[PDB]
């Protein structure tokens, strides 16, 4: 309890709270990481004002401490989201994420002839190069496109 | 007599600025006032050894609506011809035998101009010759762009796509080349581009061309812009999808078009046209289409009739 | 303008009595004086996606026999079309660029509805889409029951063999449930029963139904007995034989029959009727079949145009 | 202190778990107005529920009877200064579009740039859904099971 | 000499209850304590005149793990044997000319047993001809049973499916029915049912049956849930996809099973099997399939060598 | 146990130089001293779903060479597993119960790697995936290499043709690139030129490459040259053709190589390679497909053989 509001909603007790979310990542996030599947109480905010990029998202999750890697995979999403973990009414923890490893799940091999696309199998993609441009690499393939491409197909 | 009277239509390479003007100028008035009757009595057979349904359908309804009488031939799947070795030469002196003109496909480069030494006086009008020629692909097309642009020189011209094995766009390049003061701007993947007989032809006569690699970068200044399908198999599964599938156009990318532009295609658009650009004042791929009737049934009427009356 | 004026014919349940009515007095006059010119200039295209030369030779032959022209193709055995993944929304927006009406047959259930939407203003007339719906059979069927038993209503209907999968009987009980008082009788192996669907429909209209087991118990009061092919794969070959042959008609089994009864069948029959029922005065299933020409005339004739002369 | 807003809609007692598919299903979040959003919302009221309030747009008539498919029991509620001006029950349409795949695998939408289309029959103990291509008819458990 | 020393294997209704646990008997001591060399310079015969490699390579691997040669074929589409003229009495007369036992998959039912008639002193083993027997299969599923239940009777067996057509439930029925006290539920569609014949057999045993029409009301009492595939071909895409909230299992409705309740298939397993049962200890369709290896040395060990004393 | 024991074969990325070696190193002693017994009693399956007839014979004489039982498939245009509905990790799911290693090649890239994932404790050898990975063809050319030149560092090595497609090409230019000090010439015609990640990856390895026109200009430093075949289907005939005056091979041409120099081809050489340079010393592309056994026999050696003392 305490005066939320809705240009900036206030106080979860105990949970995360993902911000500074981009403009429309927000959804995105909500059902590509299937955050949903939950019966947690969720609070989201979509399209709101603040902290300069002017108009971001947010997420509030009770009770769910979603960490260290899952943080990691919002990476290529959301890479300047902050990822406050909440107890008590205070934010014990401040996390923002760093490309990840592996990215699992997810994505989906652009290359029409990979066996991925047929089978009980997910995608695993390794990345490479932080910020001047990011590779992923298929698991099964062995392909290498450019995030830009795995992100539409 | 006209010009083309009797005349065999195998190559754009063979036909005149003069040629052409002609074949365009009878579309346009056969589009306007209908000759349903003109070709009444010719037969004329309609020889497709490689199968083309597109080309074949356009092509007959085009001798219905002059009046004609079609027999003739799908093939690829089997239907009986080259049965126990006959030659082409053979089956052609023998076809020439009975109808008055001969349309035809064929797999093998050059084969519609072989019909030619054997048809005697019957002419053999070409519906594309392996990876040669197509003229009356480039005759529909030149008649949009003229439709549409109220002329076929000072235009630029932009072709998108796989511009190396587009039989079409060699030819639409050719033709324009005929006319003065186009300019031309070809978008193609690395293993895609346009070959050197072409771009040597065009600084030879002088023409400006110049190669870009997004369409943003010439969208503005364009009238017609041409795009061909890139067929998945030029390149492998992951070449395609690996940054080169980006030669797609979308309707959010026509925005700064000129009210003119308009988007031609010779068909199956698969990837490369998505189906929101279909809505735009600009798709005129469809339309383009309906004029190989007129072009079609032009080139008919020009050479089976001596004298036209319009 | 007729109320059929440039429709496009795609289901049975989009057809109201009146309109029946009109498609099967037309087909009258037009066999009883012939109009061959009619549809002169017209251009038609006969598109069959999936084979069925019975369908298409009789429905070109009725195109021919109003003077149209017919441009098309059958395939089910390749003739290059979806080649390179081309939709069937692109073909059909690229043959109504140039025909006057479509007729259509398709492997997959709601194809002519969809070509309705690309197609303009040009009418899409169905000749079959999957398991769904034959109008031009339905037509024709009730040309002849019409035609031999001088009314439509009140009629006495047996409809024997599997009804399960034969899509022609469930359109012909819903065109006849338009009219009154007709009575049906089911006669089916357990496996091949005419779905509740249809029944549950007869039941809200009020209709009288009921299921026999062999013919014989039917045959005294029935002037229509509509036969339809078990294919042997909806059953096992033991299944078939064993005991379920026997939806099987013989000249024997007609002693009874009324001096009107027909015996209808939209056929191949191979084993269901027996050919000495061929010498009978109640075999009416092959001129049912010639009555497909003018039901299938009538509707070309309704649909491209505006006013009609007789 | 959550949200009151000034004018909008405000979609109220979504069932739970109804709630991200609404979002999904009807592309409510394809704007640039504020939307807030409850999800496992307790409901001593009426167990647990999911809420969306979506500001200066008003979604009507039409728009809001698709969503009885989904959430038969959900209340829109429109705003347009600081309280309900409208309080709306989704009734039953007579045809769901574009959200709803043909059962039908040979049913031509599926390869097809097509719209959806079902006309809806309530035939008590369900809802009848008949497919506008295939014209073949199926219970609405079968298609929304999918 | 063993019982089925030299005996020919090709009905389940030919082997005694006896026989069945012998072969299940021998097949626990060859999986615990393998013999690698008892078919030393054997050579079988791998006639597949219908491929289906899953059941080829368990046999073939079979004839392998206990050292025998294999020589033999497959035929989709494909080599000489039974040709059209040669009879399959002949080409059996001369393959038993050249081998020691033959295994065959024939498309005709009785093949196996006709065959029989022609290979001298050679035992023939059926590995399924048309829609009659496929005894193999039976005898691991059996195996399976046994080895996850403890015993052949008194089982709560449910089946599941293609009850009118899986060859392998009328069988499995037959062979659990010379066991004692078993009780058997058949969910199916009702298009698809257990033959009268099954349940005739079952009533004059006094064996318990009863039907019932979705896997969530037996789940709870249930030792073996045998899945079947429901064949998509003898069916409507509608009617397939139409019943209820269907027959396919997931691990949601295994919440309930009993702790011993295995679920078995005789693969493929497309669709009525989800994924997510694949990783509960329910799940036992894989573990059946490397039974098969085991159940098939157990014949050819008892057919081929006298007496056996592992 | 030897490092290899019981590990998966699927990409020649994951083999370090040091299990390259080791490879190799028992290669030689199983070509000088063989051991036909070391796999007896156990079964490889040979599952080809795609067929390779060379690749697949090489393989079973391989496993047939140390003793070991083949049980398997091929499958140009045949046999049901993979279906179409029945997934690929089904089949290695029921395949891995049946056998103690798998060597199988796929038409789909990963292919090898997905079914890692399903074979249990059973080892899988990739024989080609795709376009992905084929490491028993570097394998055997590495031992090829070795045993002409006397090392694997140091070495000139020429690749020519299809430097952009072929498999092979990219394989033994990642795996040269883990020993030291060797430099590439690349003479390709352009349109299908080393692919921009074989050069990156050479670069930050600090490796020397250059890239050559025709094989002429290099022919006097070489060591080994490994010629490709020039895959006509990624051209154009006339394209194909027009490349200057060839990159075939011709004794002529070798007339100034050094003795040592090698020429290899992973075969078919249809067109590329002349019959006369079959007769020069320098031709070694058979004794290159005989070592494929002796490289083969080494990795299922180490595979399923705990630690080897031959
Ligand atoms: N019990 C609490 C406490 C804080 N918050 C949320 O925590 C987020 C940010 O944490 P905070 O450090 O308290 O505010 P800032 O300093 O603005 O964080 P930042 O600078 O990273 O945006 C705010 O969106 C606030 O809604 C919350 O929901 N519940
Ligand atoms: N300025 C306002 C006014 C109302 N509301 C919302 O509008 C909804 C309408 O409910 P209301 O008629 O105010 O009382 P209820 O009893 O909650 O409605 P119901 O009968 O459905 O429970 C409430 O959830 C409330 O949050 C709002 O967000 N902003
Ligand atoms: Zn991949
Ligand atoms: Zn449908």
């Amino acid at each position: 309890m305490t005066h939320d509001n809705k240009l900036q909603v206030e106080a979860i007790k105990r949970g995360t709270v993902i911000d500074h979310i981009p403009a429309q990542i927000g959804f995105k996030l909500l059902s590509l990481f299937k955050l949903t599947e939950t019966d947690q109480r969720i609070t989201i905010g979509l399209n709101l004002p603040s902290g300069e990029m002017g108009r971001k998202d947010l997420i509030k999750i009770e009770n769910t401490f979603l960490s260290e890697d899952q943080v990691d995979q919002l990476a290529l999403y959301a890479p300047q989201a902050t990822v406050n973990r909440i107890d008590n009414y205070e934010v014990v923890g401040k996390s923002r994420p760093s490309l990840p490893e592996r990215i699992d799940n997810v994505l989906v091999c652009p290359n029409s002839n990979c066996i991925s696309h047929a089978e009980p199998v997910s995608s695993s993609f390794a990345v490479r190069k932080r910020a001047n441009d990011i590779a992923l690499k298929c698991k099964y393939c062995e392909k290498e496109f450019s995030h830009n491409v795995v992100l539409a197909n | 007599a006209n010009p083309l009277y009797q005349k065999h239509i195998i190559s754009i390479n063979d036909l005149s600025r003069d040629d052409l003007n002609l074949v365009l100028a009878t579309a346009a008035k056969l589009k306007a006032n209908p000759q349903p009757e003109l070709l009444k009595h010719k037969v004329i057979a309609s020889c497709f050894f490689e199968a083309s349904t597109r080309t074949r359908l356009s092509f007959e309804t085009s001798m219905h609506r002059l009046g004609a009488s079609v027999v003739g031939f799908s093939d690829s799947a089997n239907t009986s011809l080259g049965k126990k070795g006959e030659t082409l030469a053979d089956t052609i002196s023998v076809i020439s035998t009975y109808v008055d003109a001969i349309v035809m496909r064929h797999p093998q480069e050059g084969a519609a101009r072989l019909a030619t030494e054997f048809s005697g006086n019957v002419p053999v009008l070409n519906a594309g010759d392996g990876s040669n020629q197509h003229p009356t692909q480039t005759l529909l097309d030149l008649f949009t762009i003229q439709e549409t642009q109220g002329r076929l020189d000072n235009l630029h011209v932009a072709m998108v796509g796989d511009l190396k094995y587009g039989r079409t766009v060699h030819s639409l390049t050719q033709a324009l080349a005929k006319f003065d003061g186009n300019r031309f701007y070809f978008i193609a993947p690395d293993a895609l581009a346009m070959p050197q007989y072409i771009l040597d032809m065009l600084d030879e006569k002088g023409i400006a061309w110049s190669l870009h690699s997004s369409i943003e970068e010439v969208m503005a200044e364009v009238d017609i812009l041409y795009m061909t399908r890139v067929q998945k198999e030029r390149l492998d599964p992951s070449e395609y999808a690996n940054v080169k599938a980006q030669f797609v156009l979308r309707a959010s990318d026509l925005h700064n078009a000129k009210a003119n532009m308009k988007v031609l295609h010779p068909l199956p658009r698969v990837d490369e046209i998505a189906t929101d650009v279909d809505k735009t004042p600009h798709a005129w791929y469809f339309q383009q289409a309906g004029n190989g009737i007129f072009a079609r049934q032009a080139l008919l009427a020009l050479v089976l009739n001596r004298d036209l009356v319009l």
